[PDB]
């Protein structure tokens, strides 16, 4: 229904100079992000989509998908849960990925183009801005906005290093607010401070830099901030808040989220774990997976988003259930430069990169930080998420998987920007 | 002096792929294949791919070190489909197919796109085609099978089965040697291929109801085993989706699914006779509401010269009419699958 099953065919067919600017300094005035006038923008786009658009944007949707999950694995195997929550966005690390590509030649532009896993770094950023218009011009009909999808990346440069124009104008493709800032490395604690620093004032998220766990030499830091607002439909905040069981001997009073309707469901016996789709629109929806008993989280995790597929939501059939679960103000971040680093991969982002249409001058990537803030909001079987869960965010409409999760612990913490 | 026939069971994955396994080496490594009477070459995932590819990391990989009958050629290989290209390098090693042992070249693959390859429960495809559609002029498997001669009849057939005509039993079988009359009801009638060097045959006209809306001056039919639907030109599938009504939804096309079993049906004139599926043989009706949309087993494949253009008759067409290719006498029989 809301999965695509592609038909198989096997039959062989056989067939002068860059600008470039030292970035302003950090410590410069900077206006705050405008989250409204971005989710316009967004909507505009959408609404300009012709049918071929729409399609492209289908496919780098699946593309990200499949790396998606498969780095969501190397988090989950490397670090696991750090510290309650671990939240990851498909589009958004397929979208570092695809921006570094944009600036890349030759070993370091094959090796990004494979783990993309499809040339043309325009066409797949364009695609993918397309995804994030599909997403959130839906219940645009209502004045209400149900979906709010936010990106700033943050482009920080040591001293001496110019951007190419070409490169920064190219990333708007994707993401039209783009900071590029001068910044010095000689002191990795007090650069991580200032980047902290720059990033409340602009948008007004809790930031946490991972780059006091850099190379001393490190001239580039590459970081995406990602801001998700999702108002679940028919569901209100319950005045009087309950008891979430992290473990058998510790629980937490959380506020909680309370809806009752029609919700699509599928109990699997034998895997042992159920599934509820709850919508946010038409095509937009959470995924909530729970496990029949609490401690086969990780089996579960294995049969579901390990596999590396959407077949565990393939057997969804509707149901009349009343959904309670915690209202998520989720503030996390993990360094993707270091978790590609110890994942079982060839070298991509080491000292010896070339990425000469970013820049002439000598790169030695300090961090690539992927910092998500994700909110669920408000507007017979029950099922209470009162213990540890599996999410996650699709998007029929563009087969695109916007955020995996797993909550072991739902309560806000700054100890979700912990780096190892 | 050859008696023998071979049955490799299927399993059926959503009606779009039915795959069996092959051994490789010595020991024989396992891998899941697509048997393709479209296509020609042996291809598996290589252990030399490297770990950036997705679709290698989540599929079996062939290690010919781990092969005591291993022997190296290295000849670049490059198979381009229409969307993505898989490429690699030949290697020559014994492959257990059925219970037939044969010593066979095929390709490591090396580099392997993540789109269409991370949908596939597949590994690798076993190509059932003649040596003019293999890439490289490298001898496919079932010539190799036949200069054996332990086989009764140079000969092999296809039994897919329906996935929600039956749940938890048989997806599929292929018959090296002959037919199993357990699968099919009647004789088959035989039609002879226009050209050696594919599966393919004349086609008379494509009915829609009564009226012959396509084909109507003649046109080729490609009988593919490892295509998943019956695909068509773009011209002939946007003419063939108006007379139905069904609309473009993303990569599908879609009706209603309350208006599914309503549609006509299609009726492929092949050899004198018609072949005619109902709106139940092509159309996946997962719901009858009429809020919800159904996918048609039916898409548009331009398929280049020389083999193309041509309709492809896929899994669709063959869960009807179970189809034995015969190598022997260069033709192919259909009769209906039970
Ligand atoms: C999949 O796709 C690949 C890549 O495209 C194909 O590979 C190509 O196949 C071509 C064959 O169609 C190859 O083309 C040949 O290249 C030869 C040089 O390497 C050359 O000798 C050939 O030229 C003769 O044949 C042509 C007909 O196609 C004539 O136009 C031409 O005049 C030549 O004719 C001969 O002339 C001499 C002297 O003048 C005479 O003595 C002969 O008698 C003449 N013979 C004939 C028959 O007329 C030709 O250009 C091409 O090299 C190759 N490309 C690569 C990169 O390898 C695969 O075929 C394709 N496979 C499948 C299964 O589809
Ligand atoms: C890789 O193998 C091809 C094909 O080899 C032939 O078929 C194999 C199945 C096996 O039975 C071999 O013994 C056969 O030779 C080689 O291509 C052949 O090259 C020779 C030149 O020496 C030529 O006479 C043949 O016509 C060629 N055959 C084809 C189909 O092109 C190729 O040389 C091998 N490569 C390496 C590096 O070993």
């Amino acid at each position: 229904d809301r999965v695509y099953i592609h038909p198989f065919h096997l039959v062989i067919h056989n067939e002068p100079k860059d600008p470039t600017f030292i970035p302003a300094p950090i410590q410069a005035k900077t206006s705050p992000v405008d989250e409204k006038a971005l989710q316009d923008q967004l909507v505009l786009v959408a609404a300009k989509l012709d049918t071929e658009d729409k399609l492209r944007a289908a496919m780098v949707g699946m593309l990200a998908n499949f790396l998606g999950f498969r780095i969501y694995g190397m988090h989950s195997e490397l670090w696991g849960v750090v510290h309650g929550a671990t939240v990851l966005s498909p589009t958004a690390v397929f979208g570092t990925l695809a921006s570094l590509y944009l600036g890349a030649l030759d070993h370091t532009a094959d090796r990004l183009q494979a783990i993309l896993g499809v040339l043309d770094a325009h066409k797949v950023l364009s695609a993918l801005q397309a995804v994030q218009g599909l997403l959130v011009a839906q219940g645009r009909a209502d004045s209400q906005a149900q979906l709010l999808l936010s990106t700033v990346v943050g482009v920080f440069t040591a001293p001496g290093l110019h951007l190419k124009q070409p490169f920064v104008q190219g990333l708007a493709l994707y993401t039209p607010v783009v900071l590029p800032r001068s910044l010095d490395f000689t002191e990795l604690d007090v650069a991580a401070e200032k980047i902290d620093r720059f990033m409340q004032a602009v948008t007004g998220w809790k930031t946490g830099s991972s780059l006091m766990g850099a190379s001393v030499d490190s001239t580039l830091a590459f970081n995406t901030y990602v801001h998700f607002q999702g108002k679940m439909k028919g569901f209100s905040l319950l005045a009087e808040p309950q008891e979430f069981w992290v473990d058998q001997s510790t629980s937490v009073s959380v506020p909680m989220l309370s809806g009752m309707g029609t919700f699509q469901h599928w109990s699997d016996i034998q895997d042992q774990f159920s599934v509820t789709q709850v919508p946010f629109t038409e095509s937009a929806s959470l995924l909530l997976i729970q496990p029949h008993y609490a401690s086969d989280l990780d089996k579960v995790e294995g049969l579901t988003f390990q596999q590396n597929s959407l077949n565990w939501m393939k057997k969804l059939s509707p149901r009349t259930i009343h959904l309670t679960m915690p209202q998520l103000v989720l503030q996390g971040s993990y360094d993707l430069q270091d978790l590609l680093a110890q994942a079982e991969l060839p070298a991509i982002l080491h000292t010896e990169l070339n990425l000469q249409k970013l820049s002439n001058d000598r790169i030695r990537v300090g961090e690539v930080l992927n910092s998500i803030f994700f909110e669920l909001e408000a507007d017979v079987l029950e099922v209470t998420l009162n213990r540890p869960f599996l999410f996650a965010v699709y998007d029929q409409s563009a087969t695109a998987l916007h955020f995996l999760g797993r909550v072991a612990n739902p309560l806000s913490t700054a100890h979700h920007h912990h780096h190892h | 002096l050859g008696n023998t026939t071979s049955s490799v069971i299927l399993t059926n994955y959503m009606d779009t792929q039915y795959y069996g396994e092959i051994g490789i080496g010595t020991p024989p490594q396992t891998f899941k294949v697509v048997f393709d009477t479209g296509s020609s070459n042996v291809w598996v995932p290589s252990s030399k791919c490297s770990r950036l590819y997705t679709a290698c990391v989540y599929h079996k990989l062939f290690d010919a070190s781990d092969s005591s009958s291993y022997k190296h050629n290295g000849t670049e290989l490059t198979l381009r489909y229409s969307t993505g290209t898989v490429s690699g390098f030949l290697s020559q090693d014994i492959i257990t197919v059925g219970g037939i042992t044969v010593t066979q070249m095929f390709g490591e693959v090396t580099e392997m796109p993540a789109l269409p390859f991370m949908l596939a429960e597949f590994d690798g495809v076993v190509g059932m085609g003649f040596i003019e559609q293999a890439i490289g002029r490298v001898t496919p498997i079932f010539d190799n099978i036949i200069s054996q001669g332990v086989l009764k009849e140079d000969v092999f057939s296809f039994y897919y089965n329906r996935d929600s005509e039956n749940s938890q039993s048989l997806g599929g079988q292929i018959v090296l040697g002959g037919s199993d009359p357990q699968h099919y009801e009647g004789n088959f009638h035989y039609i002879n291929l226009i050209k050696t060097g594919v599966w393919q045959i004349q086609m008379k006209g494509v009915s829609v109801g009564s009226s012959t809306l396509l084909c109507e001056d003649g046109c080729l039919a490609l009988v593919a085993t490892g295509a998943s639907y019956i695909s068509g030109s773009t011209s002939s599938i946007e003419k063939l989706m108006e007379a139905l009504g069904a609309k473009k939804r993303l990569f599908d096309y879609v009706v209603k699914c309350n208006e599914g079993p309503t549609l006509p049906d299609i009726s492929f004139h092949l050899g004198g006779k018609e072949y005619t599926l109902t709106s139940a043989d092509y159309v996946f009706q997962e719901s009858y509401s009429s809020k919800k949309l159904c996918t048609l087993a039916i898409h548009a494949m331009d398929i280049p010269p020389p083999t193309g253009p041509t309709w492809a008759l896929g899994a669709t067409f063959i869960r009807k009419f179970y189809t034995e290719f015969d190598r022997r006498n260069n033709r192919i029989g259909f009769a209906l699958a039970r």
